[PDB]
This record gives structure tokens, sequence and C-alpha cells, in this order.
């Protein structure tokens, strides 16, 4: 009375019905459905076999065969009543990785039952824990295309395999779009799961593994005996009971690892068991990546790895570099440098091939960087430092260098800086280019420079492509040639007390004049007949005496060098009389004094000025100065000249090769009022006159010529009367009357000023 | 150009021998510094870090040895021990690395400086010597239990030397 | 080029044989037709003659030096070609010729924990390099060797640990480019050559209990377990430089801990310390920082001084008396003076006490008989009582010294005299500065009466009369007090006497002068003179002593104009004043 059919390849459909009540064992059955063609079967069971129809509803009617009676039935089936229940599938392989904890699926999905095309949802149900739980539940949808196809499924597992039995099951779900009746889901596949043999080599898992810091990693023990806790370094975990006498735990953002990395061990009544577990970082991108060479032969090439990887020893990151057009790849060694060249790799450069386009590429167990970067070689040439500088001599004005530099630079050229470093003056560069050579010694002179002088070499030499300067060279101290004359030195003559002999004197030349060290000077007084009295005096001596019975005999000074002689200075030893001498007094306006004097047409050469000390009674220091006749005023610049000191001055006068004396002058660097009033003091006094006497003043503070003294008296109307005799001391007043207090004040007066004064109070006699 | 002997004075001879023993025989300098070194710096993994047996010669051994036996032992001795402590310095990692995981280098130092203790007691063995003219793969937190044990038992080996050294005083 | 001299460069030793040979090519031979016959050989100095070189055959020639005294010499050989023409081939030098000898003074130090460095001297001077080199090696090693550095050839640093308790045998060898040789082979324990680190971190501590002990404390350096070590402890005190040192016995045995005794009165002290080995052999430490630290104090009690004054201001029935008492010496009081209690009783009567915190003390008093004590409190307790017996109003002062004299000595005044024929107890100075403007500022000390010649504890002022006025103090009540003056330096006086006529006659004229002031006289005037002249006469002088105040002239002329001037002399030297003159009547 109950039709269930039910179809599992859309082609036939197995209905099953149930048997009437009554009706026992061995019970002929003859159904059938009412089509367009009427074919009837005979079965022995309740349970038929009919093909897919058409969409319809069609009669199917019942006959039970029985000796005592027949019964029939009709039922209406369609379609939409046929229920879709797929054959279960079968799992034909199942393997699992080892290693990483990987397990492998492989089943058929019988493509050949079905004709039609047709989605298939399968269902994948990881299991462990054998006693009971679920896991993993992942859905697959696949494509039927009428043939069987093999497909594959794979999963990575969290805990290790080793603590714990798993179990697999799926089952599969088709769709078809053209089927309208109910679809129902396939049974689970037999349980089919994977057992490991418990070797039990080790305790802990895994073994020295390489995680990155900040993910999640799950440890396992296996052990036939009780446990007590488990530890990481220092902090403790909570312990999960598996199967046995198993336990596991979690950590979630596990820290940096040490250098013998986090070792978790788990203790036990007495041993303990433990494993490392390395936490490292991605590498990172190779920073401040610049190639560069010193010589075109090598590439050395730096960078920088920036943040740590937190991994050594057998599991350091390694770097290797390849190049692009040759495909040449090197590697560096297990032996690093220290921090200051943390990474520096050489490169062996390739003939005729300039451009270069490099790749760094570092790989650790966790990952791997890289990095490009395209260098033209001909542009990052490093100058090697120049070695070998030695300096040589060529002539009086100039002198020669050299210089080794390593290296093929035959097609480059070169363009190196000398340094002139003059003592006690600014330092000097020049600038040369030379065509650079394959492993040869250049050589470059310089001139114009002055002679007798010692300088400090030292050069620095740069490519022209101007990328980077090259160190600077060790320097070399030289000397240079002996002297150079240019002119000669200031000379002048005079006459000793006896009239007989005559003493010359003359500066040393300076040495921006002499432009060297002198080595003697030629004296010689001769006539206009006959060369007399060559003599050679050196120094330090500046004076020397010839005997002379005229006084037409011309005096020619000449310095000696070590190459040649100073030009001659000519100056005339006949002195021209002059009765018509008057002394003269000046006055120095700061430091110089200044000298005033017509001009005379008569003179031939020059003028000379003469100075010395006049208050001292050793021999003077005499100093001169020849002026040219173009010239009538002048000043005399000279450190001896001292406040308070007096100085005689003498102008000569050149004419007819005679020095003829002009005017004799006398002062002092300064002159101003006087510092004190006279010291007066009363000697006697009457009922009608006074005496007054007051004392000379010196000339330390007298500070110029004193002209006189301004006497003042008066009542206390007042009467000025001037004394301009600088040898009267003596004073005296008249037409004076008794017993009257009188003011009497004296002040001296100067050119430069007038002074203090002093003043007493006294009252006359009766 | 080298002497035979490095010394000629039994006396001072034997004071050095005493001294050097005396000084190598420190625990807290030699094998507490690889325990700190080694991150093992806790009690209960302390508690496990002692001497297996037949790893050193005993006290009765030593004790019972003569003189000549007595050097050619220790001289053995010593050998193994430096190519063991060449191994652990092999083993352990560079000073940067200690002091950026915070670490002291105290303890490389430590090493560094009873290796050649090492040597010089063995040179100083050689000339008494002549003065008196008559596992595949283990891992590696095995290797860290290896060393203390190895470590533990030269202790031992030190101090039952240096007993030897204080027990005969003067001989001709 | 056609020739070449052999050898090129050579470097010979100063003083020494050399041999030159310029050897020629047959392409200059065959183009000049020369040979070797006519090489000659001319110097940067002088050409060298015929019969100095010799020719080896037909293009070789040899020339010999003898004796190379100079320190650049420049040799070139030439030819002689056709017409007397001279043509340059080469040139050599010889530059810095002369070998070294061996070094001495070996020495090596070795440091605390680091590496032994050895050194020894140069030597006398060889004018070139001389590579240094030491050999160190055990009985059955052999070590690294050290190069002589170019900034100082007598220092090297090993690169191996220093392994103590292990002979090891240094010796120096000198290697140069003319020879090898080896310095004295010597052995040594490098322990024997240790330099110790000096102490640090050196503390001292003072005690509650005791007032001289102080416990040093200081760190010893690490190698105190391998050696035993001596210390030296340097102590001194605060105003003084001279540095005592301890006893090394006590500190020969290692310790870091000590106690210095026998510093007793409140004194800071500096300490320092250094270390060596025990035997002596090695070299001693640097010496430790100065530390600072003061000792507790000690507090004893020393006899003070005490004097009483009396005013003439008396009341009716009572007397105004006032205590003054000086302030303890620090190396007598030996702590803080806190107050003084001084206790006046009388004649079994009333007792009464009071606490002073100053030097001066007045109260009333009764006209009769009392007794004062003086008791300065610290801070341990009182000292002794300064006994010292008030005298009645009607008690009449007897009993004085004797032999009152006073001098200056060593630019201090020293007053003695001889002491009465009673048990004096004590002795009081009182003396104060005369002036005719001033009052007395009356400063007093107080002494035993064991001594009779004792000096002013005081700043004394030069050019001044001082009063000292001594009084002796029996059981009873004080002496008579004397009287004396005296000058600290004595100085010609600053004015001189202004004389005047009291009455002027025919021949005979009567002056009078006043005596000076005491401020002005600056020493003792032992006499006078007057110095009266004329205005066309000569000018005399007289004698006159300092007792008598006026003078009579004798011969005198009549109707003459004379000036008068007297000055007063001293020790020193004296000053005259103010001229006068007078008239003399007909
Ligand atoms: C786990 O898998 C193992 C095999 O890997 C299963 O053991 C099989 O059990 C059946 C029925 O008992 C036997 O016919 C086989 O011979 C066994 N295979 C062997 C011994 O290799 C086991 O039943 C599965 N389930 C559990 C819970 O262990
Ligand atoms: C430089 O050489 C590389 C080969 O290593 C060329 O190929 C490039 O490689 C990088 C690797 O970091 C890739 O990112 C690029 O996409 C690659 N480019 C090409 C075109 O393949 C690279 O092209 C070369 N540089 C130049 C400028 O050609
Ligand atoms: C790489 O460097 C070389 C050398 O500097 C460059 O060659 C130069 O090219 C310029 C063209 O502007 C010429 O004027 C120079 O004479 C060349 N130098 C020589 C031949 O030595 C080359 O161009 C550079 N290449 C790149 C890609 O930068
Ligand atoms: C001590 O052991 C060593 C083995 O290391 C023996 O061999 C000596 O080794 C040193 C190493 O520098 C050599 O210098 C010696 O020449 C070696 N000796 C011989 C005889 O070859 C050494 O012999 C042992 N010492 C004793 C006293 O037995
Ligand atoms: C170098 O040549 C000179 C010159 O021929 C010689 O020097 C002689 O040295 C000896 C030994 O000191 C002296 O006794 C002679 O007086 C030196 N002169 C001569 C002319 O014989 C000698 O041939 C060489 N000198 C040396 C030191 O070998
Ligand atoms: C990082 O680890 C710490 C424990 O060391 C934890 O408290 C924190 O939550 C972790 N952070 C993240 C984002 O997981
Ligand atoms: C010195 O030599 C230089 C060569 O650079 C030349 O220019 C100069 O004229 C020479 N001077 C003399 C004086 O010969
Ligand atoms: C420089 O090197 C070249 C090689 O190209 C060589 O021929 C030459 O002799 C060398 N010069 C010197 C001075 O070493
Ligand atoms: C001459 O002596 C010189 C010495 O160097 C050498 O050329 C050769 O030995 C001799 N030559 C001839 C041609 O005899
Ligand atoms: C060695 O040098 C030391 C310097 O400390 C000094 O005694 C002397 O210069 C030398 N002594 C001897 C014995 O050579
Ligand atoms: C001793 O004191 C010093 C300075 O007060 C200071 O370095 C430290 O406290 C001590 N020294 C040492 C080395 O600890
Ligand atoms: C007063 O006594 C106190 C003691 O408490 C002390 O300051 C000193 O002795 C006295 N003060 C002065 C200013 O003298
Ligand atoms: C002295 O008198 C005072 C009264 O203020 C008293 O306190 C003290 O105890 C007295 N001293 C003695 C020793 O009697
Ligand atoms: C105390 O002395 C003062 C000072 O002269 C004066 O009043 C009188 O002599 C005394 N007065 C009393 C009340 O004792």
């Amino acid at each position: 009375h109950d039709l269930k059919c039910v179809t599992n390849n859309l082609q036939v459909w197995n209905c099953s019905w149930k048997a009437p009540s009554g009706t026992g064992r061995g019970t002929d059955y003859e159904v059938c459905i009412e089509n367009r063609s009427r074919s009837c079967y005979q079965l022995e069971k309740t349970s038929i076999k009919i093909p897919a129809l058409s969409h319809g509803d069609y009669e199917i009617t019942i006959n039970s065969l029985h000796d005592f009676g027949s019964s029939t039935s009709k039922f209406t089936l369609n379609e939409q009543n046929v229920s879709l229940i797929p054959d279960t599938p079968e799992i034909l392989n199942l393997s699992a990785d080892f290693s990483t904890s990987t397990l492998y699926l492989k089943w058929n999905d019988r493509g050949s039952v079905f004709p039609h095309r047709s989605n298939v949802i399968w269902e994948i149900k990881v299991l462990r824990k054998e006693s009971m739980e679920l896991v993993k539940l992942v859905t697959h949808n696949t494509t039927l295309n009428g043939k069987d196809t093999l497909h594959h499924w794979s999963w990575a597992s969290d805990m290790p395999l080793e603590c714990a039995i798993h179990f697999v099951e799926i089952r599969c779900y088709i769709d078809n779009l053209h089927f309208s009746g109910l679809e129902e889901w396939s049974d689970w596949s037999p349980v089919k799961n994977i057992s490991w043999i418990p070797d039990s080599q080790t305790k802990v898992f895994p073994q020295d593994k390489v995680i990155l810091v900040g993910s999640d990693i799950t440890f396992c023990c296996v052990s036939q005996e009780k446990v007590l806790s488990a530890l990481i370094g220092h902090t403790n975990c909570p312990l999960i009971h598996l199967d046995g006498e198993n336990v596991a735990i979690k950590i979630r953002n596990i820290s940096v690892s040490a250098s013998s990395g986090t070792n978790v061990v788990f203790t036990t009544e007495d041993n303990i068991f433990g494993t490392v577990i390395f936490a490292g970082y991605p590498p990172d991108t190779p920073q401040q990546l610049n190639c560069e060479t010193h010589d075109l032969k090598e590439i050395i090439c730096s960078w920088n790895p920036g943040r740590v990887t937190a991994l050594v020893g057998p599991r350091a990151t390694s770097y290797t570099l390849v190049e692009s057009f040759s495909g040449k790849y090197v590697r560096l060694k297990r032996a690093e440098a220290p921090t200051n060249e943390s990474y520096q790799l050489l490169f062996q450069m390739l003939p005729n091939q300039e451009i270069y386009n490099f790749t760094l590429n570092a790989h650790n167990p966790l990952g791997r960087s890289q990095s490009t970067i395209l260098v033209n070689i001909t542009e990052k040439v490093y100058p090697h430092t120049p070695t070998s500088f030695k300096v040589k001599d060529i002539n009086s004005t100039a002198v020669k260098l050299s210089w080794h530099l390593p290296g093929n630079f035959a097609k480059i050229n070169f363009l190196c800086e000398i340094e002139i470093k003059k003592s006690n003056s600014v330092q000097e560069q020049r600038n040369v280019t030379i065509k650079g050579v394959e492993n040869s010694s250049y050589l470059v002179a310089l001139d114009k420079l002055n002679p007798y002088t010692l300088y400090t070499f030292r050069i620095r030499c740069s490519t022209e492509t101007f990328w980077k300067w090259s160190k600077w060279s060790n320097k070399k101290q030289h000397l240079t040639t002996e002297a150079s004359p240019s002119k000669g030195p200031d000379t002048w003559r005079e006459w000793s007390s006896d009239g007989k002999n005559l003493i010359i004197y003359w500066k040393p030349l300076p040495i921006n004049e002499a432009n060297g060290k002198i080595l003697s000077y030629n004296v010689s007084c001769s006539s206009d007949e006959e060369t007399q009295s060559l003599s050679e005096i050196p120094d330090p001596q500046h004076k020397a005496e010839i005997r002379l019975d005229k006084n037409d005999y011309i005096i020619s000074v000449v310095a000696k060098n070590s190459v040649g002689s100073s030009p001659p200075s000519k100056i005339a030893s006949m002195e021209i009389p002059n009765d018509d001498l008057k002394i003269e007094q000046v006055v120095g306006m700061g430091k110089g004094i200044l000298l005033t004097w017509h001009y005379d047409p008569n003179m031939t050469c020059d003028y000379v000025i003469k100075w010395c000390n006049s208050s001292r009674s050793e021999p003077c220091l005499m100093d001169w100065r020849k002026v040219p006749s173009n010239s009538t005023e002048t000043v005399i610049e000279s450190d001896e000249f001292r406040p308070g000191i007096r100085y005689n001055f003498f102008l000569y006068g050149c004419r007819n090769q005679g020095y003829q004396l002009l005017r004799s002058m006398i002062g002092y660097i300064e002159e101003l009022a006087p510092i004190v009033a006279p010291n007066f003091t009363v000697e006697d006094t009457s009922a009608d006159s006074i005496l007054v006497k007051w004392e000379d003043i010196p000339v330390e503070e007298l500070r110029g010529f004193l002209r006189g003294y301004l006497f003042y008296f008066g009542k206390g109307d007042i009467k000025v009367k001037n004394i301009t005799d600088i040898s009267q001391k003596t004073l005296r007043i008249a037409d004076l009357q008794g017993k009257t207090s009188y003011h009497l004040v004296l002040r001296a007066y100067t050119d430069g000023g007038v002074g203090p004064e002093k003043s007493m109070y006294v009252v006359t006699k009766e | 150009a080298a002497i035979g002997s490095c010394s000629k004075e039994y006396r001072v001879l034997l004071g050095q021998l005493q001294k050097q023993t005396d000084l190598m025989q420190d625990t807290s300098r030699l094998l507490d510094p690889y325990i700190r070194i080694q991150g093992l710096d806790v009690p209960k993994l302390r508690e496990h870090c002692r001497e297996r047996p037949g790893a050193f010669p005993s006290e009765e051994t030593l004790r019972g040895l003569g003189r000549r036996g007595f050097l050619q032992t220790l001289n053995a001795t010593l050998g193994c021990v430096l190519h063991r402590l060449a191994d652990l310095e092999q083993r352990l990692p560079k000073a940067q690395d200690l002091e950026r995981s915070g670490l002291n280098i105290e303890d490389l130092e430590k090493l560094q400086m009873a290796r050649p203790n090492i040597l010089g007691l063995r040179n100083n063995i050689y000339c008494m010597a002549q003065l008196l003219d008559n596992t595949p793969a283990s891992d590696a937190f095995q290797r860290k239990l290896e060393g203390c044990r190895f470590l533990h038992g030269y202790h031992r080996f030190m101090h039952s030397v240096g007993r030897v050294f204080s027990k005969w005083g003067e001989s001709p | 080029p056609c020739g070449y001299i052999s050898p090129e460069s050579p470097v010979v030793q100063l003083h020494s044989n050399f041999t030159a040979v310029c050897v020629l090519k047959e392409k200059c031979m065959d183009y000049f037709h020369v040979n070797a016959n006519y090489i000659v050989w001319k110097t940067n100095h002088f050409t060298i003659p015929k019969e100095q070189y010799t020719i080896i055959n037909r293009t070789a020639s040899s020339v010999t030096f003898t004796d190379i005294a100079s320190l650049n010499i420049q040799l070139t050989c030439n030819i002689l070609t056709f017409g007397q023409l001279e043509q340059n081939v080469y040139g050599i030098t010889i530059i810095s010729g002369l070998p070294p000898e061996k070094p001495k003074n070996l020495s090596c130090i070795v440091n605390e924990g680091k590496k032994m460095r050895c050194e020894w001297d140069g030597g006398r001077e060889t004018h070139l390099e001389t590579n240094f080199t030491l050999k160190s090696e055990w009985a059955t090693h052999k070590f690294a060797d050290c190069k002589a550095k170019r900034d100082t050839p007598t220092s090297c640093t090993v690169d191996y640990s220093t392994v103590y308790f292990v002979n090891i045998e240094v010796w120096v060898e000198a290697e140069n480019a003319l020879g090898k040789v080896t310095s004295d082979h010597i052995n040594f324990d490098p322990v024997y050559k240790v330099k110790p680190n000096p102490p640090h971190n050196l503390s001292v501590i003072n005690s509650e209990e005791l007032s001289s002990i102080l416990k040093l404390t200081w760190t010893n350096p690490s190698i105190k377990s391998v050696i035993i070590l001596k210390y030296n402890i340097q102590y001194r005190t605060k105003d003084a430089s001279t540095w005592s040192q301890i006893p090394p016995e006590d500190t020969a045995s290692t310790r870091s801990s000590f106690t210095v005794q026998d510093l007793k009165p409140f004194t800071e002290y500096v300490f320092r310390i250094r270390c060596m080995k025990e035997d002596g052999k090695g070299y001693w430490s640097d010496w430790s920082e100065e530390a600072s630290g003061i000792t507790y104090e000690d507090r004893p009690s020393k006899a003070p001084s005490f004097w009483y004054k009396i005013d003439p201001s008396h009341t009716q029935g009572y007397r105004t008396v006032q205590l003054v008492w000086k302030t303890l010496p620090p190396f007598e009081a030996n702590g803080k003076i806190l107050d003084y209690e001084v206790t006046l009783t009388r004649w079994k009567s009333h007792l009464q006490n009071y606490t002073v915190n100053a030097t001066k003390l007045t109260v009333n008093l009764t006209n009769d008989r009392y007794l004062a004590t003086l008791t300065v409190r610290n801070l341990v307790g009182k000292s002794d009582a300064a006994v010292l017996t008030i005298p009645a109003c009607d008690f009449q002062a007897t009993h004085p010294v004797m032999d009152l004299k006073a001098f200056p000595k060593d630019n201090m005044l020293w007053v003695e005299w001889t002491t009465p024929r009673e048990s004096v107890k004590k002795y009081i100075l009182e003396w104060c500065v005369l002036s005719d403007k001033a009052p007395c500022i009356t400063d007093w000390q107080q002494e035993d009466g064991t001594v009779h010649r004792t000096y002013l504890r005081g700043n004394l002022a030069e050019s001044k009369c001082y009063l000292i006025t001594v009084t002796p103090v029996y059981a009873d009540g004080p002496g008579s007090p004397e009287s004396i003056k005296a000058y600290l330096k004595q100085a010609p006086p600053s004015k001189g006497p202004t004389v005047r006529t009291k009455k002027v006659g025919k021949n005979e004229a009567v002056l009078e002068w006043d005596q000076l002031p005491v401020d002005v006289q600056n020493g003792f005037i032992r006499n006078y003179t007057i110095f009266y002249r004329t205005i066309i006469g000569n000018e005399t002088a007289v004698n006159v002593d300092s007792s008598h105040t006026e003078y009579t002239l004798s011969s005198l002329t009549s109707d003459t104009l004379y000036m008068v001037r007297m000055a007063a002399y001293t020790d020193e030297g004296g000053k005259d004043g103010p001229e006068f003159t007078f008239t003399t009547p007909k």
C-alpha cells in the first residue's frame, strides 16, 4: 500500500513496495506500468527495477499471486515522487605526509554512471581523538562529464600525527537540473583511518623547526610514564591530556628566540625531555646597495641588511649576487665581516662590458628577498691614493713633481690638483690635467714661484668623470734654489772724527727684495781713473771702513749671492760745506715726525735724512732714508722714537756729486702742554717789593720747548706780565703797597698748549 | 734556543703546579658560566647537570697510580679535554649574538682564559717529567646535558688531582 | 745609455772598503772609437787620479775607496772622446752606511689580567733602521713574535694570554741588513712581575665609644685569591703635609680593614693605600684616592684665667665689681665652649651662682670679704675652679714685687721682677697705651706664680708707650700694684718742642719749653739740644738734660738778632722743631 521508488543513475528506477497483510513467504508478484506498450513481468520479491520513463503520471498495478486468491491495487508514480539517492562513495587510497603532517585523499566519482552533466558537492570530514571528536568539514564541488575522474584533496594539520590517530569520512550530493524529483544526500563512505607505529625514538615534537615570530605552534610529548608539567624557559604552560599519557601545549604569539633557542621541556618523575624551537623573521631588503670599483678590474659592492634576521649558525641568511647579461653568480662563504663592514662582495669585471645590471638575492629558511640596480662601471671608479710622491728641482724658478698611480687608465684622463703651501702665507692650489696611462709614473713641473722659500707639496687627483676624490698623499717638504738678486741695498756714508777714515753703513736687503740669503757685500771706493779698495765683507757685518786720500771717490756697495751679484748702489763721498746752518724745531704728529723743506733745483740724485739719539754719550744708532728729488715733504717711521727723547735730524743735498747739509732740525715724537707748573717760592719781601724764584722745569715733563712764564698777581684787578726770557729765573715787582694780601699765580705756556698753574697767599711786610 | 726543562727548582715547580691546580679547580669560574650561557639557569635543570660514571678516572686510581703513569694519564686527559673544549668553542655562539640576546661575554672570556691554563698545565707537566729524569646524531637539548656531565666530571677530576698534589709534599 | 756602474745603489759602511766598476757597451765604443783606457772618474768634489783606479779589460774600469767619511758621494764615470770632450755616462751614490749594536736592559712587566710587556734600550746610534724582535717560548711550546714599531722600538705587547706559574724564557734578537745578534736569555715566572691594581672605594668610619680609632674599609683587587698581598697605609692630618706611614708589619697579610690609634683630639685625617706581592717581588700598585675622615672628640678640662675689677663710683652700701675671664685656647678647651659658671660665696653666708654665656659679668657687691670661683662647662662636665679672693673695702694691699724691669727681646717686651717673700699664688699683668686723648683699653693676662718673667700675649703696636701694671695674688688678696713704662720700638719724635723767651737781658736770655706729649714722643727722651746761631755767625750746639725745662745763654752780644732751634733726641734719632727769633736789647 506504500510505494517508494529510488534511483541512483537517472536511468533505472528501483521501486520498492510493502507486502500486503497476510502474504507469506514465496509470494509471486506481477507488477508493471501502464504505458504505451503493456509489457508486464513476473518477480519474486517486493523490489522492481524499471527504466526511466517520460514526464507524466503512470499507473502501476500490483498482482499478488496466491493459491487462495489474488490482490489488485493501483499506484500513481511521478518523477516528482521518486527520490534521488546516489550510491555511496568509496575511498581508494589514503596517504599521509609524516614530515609536514599533511593528509592526502583519493576517490573516484564514477562519472560514467550519469550521461548528462551534473554539479557534484563533496563533503570531507576529518576526525581524530579515537574516543570522539570532530575537527574539519570542508565542501568540495566538482563537475561530472560522463567519465570517471580521480580527484585529489590535501589538508595540513596543526598537531603532530605521532600523538593521535585520525579518521576520514566523505559523502557526495549531486545536483541535476533536469531532475524534478527529490534529491537526497549519499551515505557516508566506510571509515578509513591512518595509524602510526609508535616506535618512540624521541619524546617531543617537532624538533628544531623554523617558524616566524607571531605565529601559532602546538607541541606534544609522547611518553609511557607520568609527566608533571611543561616549561617554556621560565614560564609555565597548561597541559592538555590527550589519549594515554600524551600531553600537548599551545603557544600564541611566541616571543623572539634566543641564541640557544627557547627550549621547551617536559619535566617527569626522574628525567626530563625537551627540544629547541627557532623563531625568526623574514629577510630584509638589502639597503644602500651601491657598487663601485677601484682599478677597473674588480667590482666591490657593499650593502646594509637593516633589520636582523634573528637566525645565526647553520641557518644564517645567505646572499647571492648574479649577473644579468652574463648569468655569472657568486656566493658568500660562512666567514662574515664585523658590523663596520657588515657585507661586501667582490665581482670580476667582464672585458668589453661597461653597463652592469646587478641583482642581489638573499634567502633564509623563512623567505627570500631581492634588489635590482643599474650601475655604470665607468662612472663609479674610485681613484686610488697616489704613492711614491717625489720632488725634483729643475732650475731657479721651477720645480718638478712625480707620483705613481696603479691601474689601466689609458683611455681616461686625470685632473690632479697640486696644493702649494708656502710658510707664513695663504694656501695656494693649482690644477693640472694629464692623459692617463697604464701603470706608469706621471711627472708635472710647475714654475712662476719665488726662490729661497721652503714649500710643502701634497697632491690629490680625480678622474674627468668627477665621481670621487682620492685621498691626500703624504706631504713632502722641499727647499727651492739658492737665491736671485733683484735690487741693491740702501747705503750711506759718514766721516770719522779724524777726517781721514770714511765709515760706510748699509741696511740688509729684505726677503722680498734679496730673494735669498746674502753671502757677502762687495764694497769699493773708486775714483774716475782707477778702482781701488775692493774688499768683501760677510754677514752680519753691515759696516766697513776704507781709507781714502781724496773726496772724489764713489762708493759701490754690491751684495753677493750664490748665483750672481746685486745691482750696485752708487753714493757720493764728497761733503760740500755749508756755513749757513740754522737749528729748527719740529713737532711729531702721532708716531712719525713731519719734515718740511723748500725744493732746491740744484739737487741731482736724491735727498738723505739721518737721525740718532742726542740724549746719550754713546755713539748713535744712526738710521737714514733716501728720498727722491721730486718729493718735498716726507715722514719718518721708526720704532726707536720714544716720548721725551730728542732726535737730531740732518737734511743733506745732492749737489754736484756731493752731499751738502741743508737743515738741522731737532724735536720729539710728541709735544703738548706741560703737565705740572714750575714750583716757586718767596725769598725776600719788603714794604713795597717782593721777590720770587721758580725752578727750571725738566724736559721730561715740559713735553716741548718752553717759551716763557706767565706770572699773575693781584689783590685777593689782576695784572698779566709775560716773561719771554727762558734764562731769567728771577722776578721782582715794584710800586707795591703794604698790608695787602695778593694772589700770586704762575703758569707755564708752550707751543702745544698752556700748562697748569700754582698759587699761594703771602702778606707783604710793613 | 729553547731549554729542555722550563725550570730547574723542584720546589718552585711543585708550588707552581699546586697553585695552578687550585686555580683551575674553580667551579664557579668554569662550570657555572657554561650553564648560565646555555640558558639552563634554573634549579630544576641544574639538578641534572651531574657527572656520569665512567667518564673520568677515580680518586682511588689516582692515589694508587705512581708518578710517571700519573703524569702520562694527566697528559692524555688534558689532551682529551682540550679536544672537547675546542669542540665546545666551535659550538658556542658569537659575542655579538650573546650581547644581543642579553647574555654576558664573561663566560666566553673565562673559557678562552681556561684553555691556555690547560696548555700551561700541560707544559708544566712536561717540565716536571723532564726534570725528574727517572652517536650518529644527537639532540640540541641533549648536547647541553652532555656538556654539563663532561664539565662536572672534569671538575671532579680537577678536585682529585688537587687532593693528590696536596698529598705528597716533597720528593727527592 | 751606454754604460752602468755596478753596483747600482750601494750602501757601504762609513770608513770601510768599497769598489765601483763602470762598464760600457760596444755601441759608444765603436761609435766614438774609445775603450776602457779613456774612462775617467770624477766625484762631486774632485777628480779621481789615474793611480787610484785599475783597468780590468778593454771595456771595464774599477775604482776603489779606502775611506768613506762623507754622507753623500756622487761617483760618475766619464769617457774621453776626440777633441778633449767629456761626456757623462752614469752616476751612483752611497747614503747612511753603519751597522747597529745589540741591546740590553731586558725587563718585562705583567698587568692584572692583561698581556706581558717587555722593554729594553736602543743603544748607540747607527744612522739606520733596525727591526728589534723578541722571542718568547716555553720549554716545549713556541709563541708568536713582536715587531719593533716606528713610534717606540723598545716596547712590545704579546698576543696571547698570560699563563701564570709557568717559567718562560724570553730574549730579544737584533736583526738588520748586516747581520743578526741575540741578547741574553732569562727565565722568570710571570706572577713575579704582576703589577697589582690600586685599591678603590676607600672609606673612613669613626667610632662612638672611643675617640682615638678609625675603621678603614677598602676594596681588594681580584687577584687576592691567587697570591697573598700586603698593604702600606700612609696617614696625615689636614694642617700638616708630612705623610706618616704605618709600619708594614701590621699589614703584611690579606685584609680589607685596619684601625689607626693615638689620634685623640677632633682631627680629620687623609688616608691612602697601595699593594703588591707579599714577598716583595714585583711592583707596588698606585696610591688609592685620598679619602677624608673625622675621628671622635675627647673632652678633657683645663684651668681658665679669671680676674676682677672695681669701679671708682661706689654706691652707698654696695660696690660695683665686674668679673672678666679669657676664652680657653683650642688646645686647652678641647671642644665647643657651652657656658661659664661663676659662684660668689661670702664669709659663711648664702651661696650665689650665675651662668654667663659671655666673657664679662658685673654684679652688685657688698663691703664684706668674698671668694669667687670660675668653672667652665663642656660636653662632658666642668673644669677646675679658678680660686680668687676678693678683699674687703678696708683691706690694704701690701707686699709688692721687687726689681721692676721691662725691655724688648725679639720684638717683644718681657717684664721680669723679683718674687716677694710671701707665697704668691698667681700674677696679673695690666697694660694700656698712654694718650692725652684716649683712655686705657685694659687688657690683662694671667700666669702662674712660679714664673717671674713673662711676655704680653697680645697685638702690641710700635711707637706707643705701654704702662705695664703687675699685681701679686696672695691667698687673702692682691698685692700693691706697680707701674712701669716701656716702648715696643722707639722712633724719633714727630715734632720738635716749642721754645719761648722768659727774660732777655743785655747778655743773657732765659728759655722755656714744654714736655712733648706721649703721643708724639715715640720713645724715651734721653736729652735735649738747643741750636742757637747768628745771621752772620756760625751755628753752635749745647747739651741739656731732659729733667730741666729751662736754660740760660751766656756770652751773648748786644744789638744782634739771634735765631734759636731745639730738637728732641731719642735712641733712634731726633727731629728739629720750629725756629724762633729774638733780638737783644741795648
Ligand atoms: C585503524 O587502522 C588499522 C589499520 O591501519 C585498523 O586495523 C585493521 O582492522 C581490521 C579489522 O579489525 C583488520 O581486518 C585489519 O587487518 C587491521 N589492519 C592492520 C592490523 O594493519 C584499525 O581497525 C583502525 N581503527 C582503529 C580504531 O584502530
Ligand atoms: C636586469 O636583470 C634582470 C634579470 O635578473 C631583468 O629581469 C628583471 O628581473 C626583475 C627581478 O627583480 C623583475 O622584477 C623584472 O620584471 C625583470 N624584467 C624583465 C624585463 O624581465 C631586468 O629586466 C634587467 N634590467 C633591465 C633594465 O633590463
Ligand atoms: C657610462 O659611462 C661612460 C663613460 O663616462 C659613458 O660614455 C660617454 O658617453 C658620452 C655621451 O654623452 C660621451 O660624450 C663620452 O665621450 C663617453 N665616454 C667615454 C667614451 O669614455 C656612457 O654614456 C655611460 N652610460 C650610461 C648609460 O650612463
Ligand atoms: C703528552 O702527550 C703528547 C700528545 O699530544 C705526546 O706527544 C707530544 O706532543 C707534543 C705536542 O706539541 C710534541 O711537541 C712532542 O714532541 C710529542 N712527544 C713525542 C714523544 O712525540 C707527548 O709525548 C706526551 N708527553 C709525555 C711525557 O708522555
Ligand atoms: C779596501 O781597500 C783599501 C784600499 O786598497 C784597503 O784598506 C786597507 O785596510 C787595511 C786593514 O784595515 C789597512 O791596514 C790598510 O792600511 C788599508 N789600506 C791599504 C792601501 O791597504 C783594503 O784593500 C780594503 N779594506 C778592507 C778593510 O778590507
Ligand atoms: C603577543 O604576545 C603576547 C604574549 O607574549 C600576548 O599577550 C599578545 O596578545 C600577543 N599579541 C597578539 C596580537 O596576538
Ligand atoms: C726655469 O725653467 C722654466 C721651465 O718651467 C722656464 O720657464 C724658466 O724660464 C727657467 N728660468 C730660467 C732663469 O732659466
Ligand atoms: C706596470 O704594469 C704593466 C703591465 O701592464 C707593466 O708592463 C709595467 O712594466 C709596469 N710598470 C711598473 C713600473 O711596474
Ligand atoms: C770585461 O769585464 C767586464 C766586467 O763587468 C765585463 O764586460 C766582462 O767580464 C769583460 N768583457 C770583455 C769584452 O772582456
Ligand atoms: C736599565 O734601565 C734602568 C731604568 O729603569 C736603569 O737602572 C738603567 O738605565 C739601566 N740599568 C742597567 C743595570 O743597565
Ligand atoms: C666606591 O665608591 C665610588 C665613588 O664613590 C663608586 O665608584 C662606587 O660606589 C664604589 N666603587 C666601585 C668600584 O664599586
Ligand atoms: C651662647 O651659648 C650657646 C650654647 O647653647 C653657644 O651658641 C655659645 O656658647 C653662646 N653664643 C654666642 C653667640 O656666643
Ligand atoms: C648654684 O645656684 C643655682 C641657682 O640658680 C643652683 O641651681 C645650682 O644647683 C647651684 N650649684 C651648686 C653647685 O650648688
Ligand atoms: C646695683 O648696681 C646698680 C649699678 O650701679 C645700681 O642700681 C646699684 O648700685 C645697685 N642696685 C640695687 C637695687 O642693688
